[PDB]
């Protein structure tokens, strides 16, 4: 096999340093069963 | 009693993977280099001093280098970074002689 | 929801030491203990102990606290809430009265008053401890018998005579014949040897349509046999469909 | 054991039964937890109750748990014709290991009898050149498990090369098992016939070879 | 948020079994090159 | 013990919720380029208002927790109670009810505060 | 049955007031021309913060519906309570009181919750 040098896309640039980050978003919103019941 | 009852919940550690827009940050060591904003850096949000990591144990999660979304969103910031710097500059059109 | 897959069966002299594995997969391997469960034909079903692959802190039953050692492996991710892993559980000093079946089973919970409750189980690996040695099966064509003639049903098989030690797995033309096949188990004979038998109900009118090929594996001895079952019976009440 | 269950309990078809596990005090039942496991011999067992009176996850309803300060019981409701095998108790907490009982072996009445089918084998033509000669008999399909096998030479008691396996379960919610009779390359060739007598509930079955024909 | 892989080992691809959160990245100067890769994050134990 | 943000996230859903009033502090915080931000932190406050406004139509309004009238379906995944809050994680839970979620959120805002706020005003003339 | 948002706008007061949720419900909803929603939409949540203000500093923070300890001064086009729920809608009613909607806003933000709260921090010390 054979390798040579490349390049051309900037993009790749980046990913050598983003590589260990993701956007994530926080939904704090979630409904869960339990044996609870409010007032009247 | 043995028949359960919906509790809403606010503030449980529930993520889901999307896109938004990213701001900078870049010390206050940075900003005293002046000398005309250099590069980016002119009302760049200073970094904070003491950062924070959450290591988060238990939690396995996907990662994609490729498939990654800040990398075309900061290619598109350096790009446009280029142009803002090089609208008040001299434009040399009469150098075609 | 998940798997639990042990070692091949073993034949360990008193004294030895035997180390058996089990590999997991279907789920997260470090959120659920390991216990290890063995039963004898003298002292019953007996709980030996449980391991936390997370932290690491094991729990041994006071009989198995001096010649007892379990090991696990780190945790491979397949997916965000499923992984692959593997424990293992080492057995010193062994004894004439540790011959039996030992299991690996899957913790309950995670939090809780029953976190390290054996819930999911494996499939156990057998441990005959015995001076011994291992002897080669002798794998013998049973000729087809007449099992109804109004019927036009009939029974073939194979004889695994003289083995040792247990287990012995027999399957059918690579395992494309599981249906009417009918395992016996084995006898304890006066030597010390066992032997059993297979048998297959196949109709009679199946002769040059179906090849029958008896599968028998014998690990211990790392021998495979192969027989062709005739399928010209001797049986006269058979005979007569024929 | 120290945890003891009781030795036989049986039931019918539609109705329930109660499987007893008691024990001194360290081990049961105050400040203890108590569960239940369905073992069939030879396969690996299945958690029906934990803490007491809660089922695991995907148990039929038909199982039930009740604890007391100094035992604890076991219901099963509508029996089934696959629930006739061994169950055991086991006495934990949050913190200690596992303490299992004696065992239980339960026993279905009310179900329908099963005529044994036996089968009797020759000796093959390899092993007539090794030269030996087993005489195989097959037992399978017969409720309850509980039969007794023996041999004849030529209509003649034979006590010399008989042994008889243990009846054994099948999938099919019946018995099997098989007997092997150990003879003499002489002998097969010098009696007219050799049979397998098999007795179930008085009823004796009988499967006979000839090696003159 | 912003998930951060803790791993010596990572492909950039696949599950992660040390995961971190942070607020903000850490300084990632944008060194424009090609062919070579010019004041980067160096990698650990073995090479990536 | 405090895990910080997200720290109970491979935690249990009993355990983790020692720890909702951590995630819910981190969640508001407080020339071009500089507009980057401010559509940002704009979409932050919507956001958190959109939350906010179930939070409130629903029989809560007072955060963290609080709880309704609303009998769990056993279709939404038919899980026993020991079996919720100590044997899953909210990630993984959430990504069973993703299906039912919106349904559940029509039986809360309108099934409850509408027809039980109209009913203490019956209640509260007498 | 659902109308849908002003839905039972034509409809009595009374028929109306079953329609609560419904419009509060989407009344928040989760280089140049793209600016244009931009300063829409903060005007937008400007807009709902202020009525959330004032539904605040009221006897009420609980929304939807909530009772208030003031007398009606007949000044305030005096009709009976059939007469208003039962052949009146919002629009037609909030013309003729339009003249003294910030006469009785004023009534309920400080006559009420700072004597009334203030009245409760005597109550609880004891
Ligand atoms: C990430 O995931 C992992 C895995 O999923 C998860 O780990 C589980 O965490 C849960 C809690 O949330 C654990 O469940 C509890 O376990 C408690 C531990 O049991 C005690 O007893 C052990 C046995 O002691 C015997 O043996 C020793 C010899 O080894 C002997 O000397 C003793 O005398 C005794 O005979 C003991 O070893 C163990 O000690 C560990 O823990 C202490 C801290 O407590 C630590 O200092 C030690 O170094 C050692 O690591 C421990 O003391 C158990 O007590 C507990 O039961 C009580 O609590 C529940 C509530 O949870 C009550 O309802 C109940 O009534 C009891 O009061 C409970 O069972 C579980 O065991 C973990 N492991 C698993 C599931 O594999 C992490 O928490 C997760 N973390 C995050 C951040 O997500
Ligand atoms: C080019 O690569 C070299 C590595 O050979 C870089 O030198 C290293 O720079 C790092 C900081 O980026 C130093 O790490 C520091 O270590 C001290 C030790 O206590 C720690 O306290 C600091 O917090 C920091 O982590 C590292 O020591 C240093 N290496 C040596 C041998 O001194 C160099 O900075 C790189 N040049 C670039 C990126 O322009
Ligand atoms: C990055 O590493 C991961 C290992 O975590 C690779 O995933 C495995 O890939 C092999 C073949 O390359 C498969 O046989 C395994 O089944 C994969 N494991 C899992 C959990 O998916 C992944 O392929 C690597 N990526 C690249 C581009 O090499
Ligand atoms: C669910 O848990 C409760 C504990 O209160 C128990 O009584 C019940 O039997 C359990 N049901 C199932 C189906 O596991
Ligand atoms: C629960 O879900 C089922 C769908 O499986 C649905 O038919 C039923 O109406 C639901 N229960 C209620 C009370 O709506
Ligand atoms: C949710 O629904 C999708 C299809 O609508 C289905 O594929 C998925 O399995 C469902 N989720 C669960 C947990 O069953
Ligand atoms: C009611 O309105 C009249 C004006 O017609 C005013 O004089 C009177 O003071 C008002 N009542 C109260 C209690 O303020
Ligand atoms: C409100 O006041 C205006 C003048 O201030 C008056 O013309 C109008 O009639 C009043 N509204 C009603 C319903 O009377």
């Amino acid at each position: 096999e054979t390798f040579r040098p490349g390049g051309g896309d900037m993009r790749d640039n980046w990913r050598s340093e983003l590589y260990k980050y993701k956007v994530v978003k926080i939904e704090p919103l979630g409904v869960a069963p339990t044996r609870c019941k409010r007032r009247v | 009693a043995e028949n359960l009852w919906v509790t809403v919940y606010y503030g449980v550690p529930v993520w889901k993977d999307a896109e938004t827009t990213l701001f900078c940050a870049s010390d206050a060591k940075a900003y005293e280099t002046e000398k005309h904003n250099v590069w980016a850096t002119h009302a760049c949000v200073p970094t904070d001093p003491n950062p924070q990591e959450i290591h988060l144990e238990n939690v396995t999660e996907e990662f994609n280098m490729w498939k990654n979304n800040m990398v075309e969103q900061m290619h598109t910031d350096i790009i446009s970074l280029w142009d803002q710097s090089l609208k008040p500059c001299v434009k040399l059109t009469p150098l075609c002689v | 929801q998940g798997q639990l897959v042990q070692s091949g069966a073993e034949l360990k002299k008193p004294g030895a030491s035997v180390k058996i594995s089990c590999k997991t997969s279907g789920y997260r391997f470090n959120f659920y203990h390991i216990n290890w469960i063995r039963q004898t034909a003298g002292r019953g079903p007996e709980w030996m102990g449980w391991i936390s692959p997370y932290s690491g802190d094991k729990n041994l039953a006071p009989a198995f606290q001096d010649r007892v050692i379990m090991t696990t492996d780190t945790e491979v991710p397949v997916t965000s809430f499923t992984s692959t892993g593997a424990a293992y559980m080492e057995i010193r000093n062994l004894k004439f009265d540790d011959t039996g079946t030992y299991f690996c089973a899957k913790g309950l919970l995670r939090d809780g008053s029953s976190t390290w409750l054996p819930y999911l189980w494996g499939q156990g690996t057998l441990l005959t401890v015995s001076s011994a040695s291992t002897k080669g099966p002798s794998v013998f064509p049973l000729a087809p018998s007449s099992k109804s003639t109004s019927g036009g049903t009939a029974a073939l098989g194979c004889l695994v005579k003289d083995y040792f030690p247990e287990p012995v797995t027999v399957s059918w033309n690579s395992g494309a014949l599981t249906s009417g096949v009918h395992t016996f188990p084995a006898v304890l004979q006066s030597s010390g040897l066992y032997s059993l038998s297979s048998v297959v109900t196949v109709p009679s009118s199946s002769l040059g349509t179906q090849t029958y090929i008896c599968n028998v594996n014998h690990k211990p001895s790392n021998t495979k046999v192969d027989k062709r079952v005739e399928p010209k019976s001797c049986d006269k009440g058979l005979e007569v469909l024929f | 054991s120290v945890l003891t269950q009781s030795a036989s309990v049986s039931g019918s078809l539609g109705q329930s039964v109660t499987i007893s596990c008691t024990g001194p005090n360290s081990v049961c039942c105050s400040h203890k937890s108590i569960s239940w496991y369905q073992w069939p011999p030879g396969r690996a067992p299945t958690l029906i109750i934990y803490e007491d009176n809660e089922r695991a996850p995907g148990i039929s309803p038909r199982f039930s748990g009740y604890k007391s300060y100094w035992s604890a019981y076991l219901t099963i409701s509508d029996l089934r014709p696959e629930d006739e095998t061994t169950y055991y108790c086991c006495s934990y907490t949050h913190n200690s290991g596992c303490v299992f009982g004696t065992g239980t072996k339960v026993s279905v009445l009310g179900q329908s009898k099963a005529n044994p089918s036996v089968t009797l084998f020759p000796p093959s033509s390899e092993e007539l050149q090794a030269n030996k000669a087993t005489l195989v008999c097959l037992i399978s399909d017969f409720y309850p498990g509980a039969v007794t096998v023996a041999w004849k030479a030529d209509s003649s008691p034979v006590k010399a090369g008989v042994e008889t396996t243990t009846p054994s379960k099948q999938s099919n919610n019946k018995y099997a098992a098989s007997s092997y009779l150990s003879l003499t390359p002489e002998q097969w060739k010098s009696h007219r016939s050799y049979s397998c007598q098999v007795t179930h509930e008085g009823s004796t079955v009988e499967k006979t070879v000839a090696p003159t024909e | 948020a912003i998930l951060k892989c803790k791993d010596k080992k990572f492909n950039g691809t696949g599950p992660c079994p040390s995961v971190s959160t942070v607020q903000c990245t850490h300084g990632i100067k944008p060194v424009v090159s090609t062919q070579l890769l010019l004041n980067g994050s160096l990698a650990e134990e073995e090479v990536m | 013990v405090f895990l910080g943000f997200l720290g109970a996230a491979g935690s249990t859903m009993g355990a983790a919720s020692m720890t909702l009033t951590v995630q819910a502090r981190n969640l508001l915080s407080g020339t071009v380029w500089g507009i980057k931000q401010l559509q940002a932190r704009v979409l932050a406050v919507e956001r958190y208002l959109r939350d906010q406004q179930l939070l409130g139509i629903w029989g809560c309004s007072g955060k963290l927790i609080c709880c309704t009238n609303v009998p769990w379906n056993s279709s939404w995944s038919n899980r026993n109670l020991s079996e919720i809050w100590d044997n899953m994680t909210w990630l993984q839970w959430d990504k069973e009810i993703s299906n039912y979620t919106q349904i559940i959120y029509g039986l809360l805002e309108e099934s409850q505060n509408q027809q039980e706020k109209n009913e203490q005003d019956l209640l509260a003339l007498d």
